[PDB]
């Protein structure tokens, strides 16, 4: 599970 | 504005998008991870309904409340810009009167 600093794709 | 003990967080999901079941659960789960960072966190609350995707939290201080909202404000979060802001001690208290007496910091619930 990663969404803390993901940038739109 | 002034810093307080609580902040709300804006931009973190759309509930209409969130499928899958316990999702709240994981997001209250991301935001007591990320503020561990920090100082911690004694109250949470992911508003399920609002459009805007907003989550409720309140810290042991207000030490700790600046330290989390200048690291959190501004932050990518699942491809979207997050906005963090401090909300009035009364008026968090009016929305959540059973975190006046929280004191003991928060686990996740997951792994």
């Amino acid at each position: 599970r990663k969404y803390w600093d993901v940038p739109p794709p | 504005p002034l810093a307080t003990q609580c902040f709300q967080l804006s931009n973190m999901f759309n509930p209409q998008t969130e499928e899958e079941v316990g999702w709240d659960t994981e997001i209250k789960d991301d935001v007591i991870e990320e503020c561990n960072k920090h100082g911690g966190v004694i109250h949470i609350y992911v508003d399920k309904y609002s459009a805007q995707g907003n989550v409720y939290v309140k810290c042991p201080s207000i030490a700790a409340a600046i330290a989390a909202v200048n690291a959190l404000h501004g932050r990518w979060f699942a491809g979207k810009m997050i906005t963090a802001a401090y909300v009035p001690l009364p008026t968090y208290h009016n929305l959540f009167p059973d975190s006046m007496t929280a004191t003991q910091l928060l686990v996740p619930s997951r792994r």
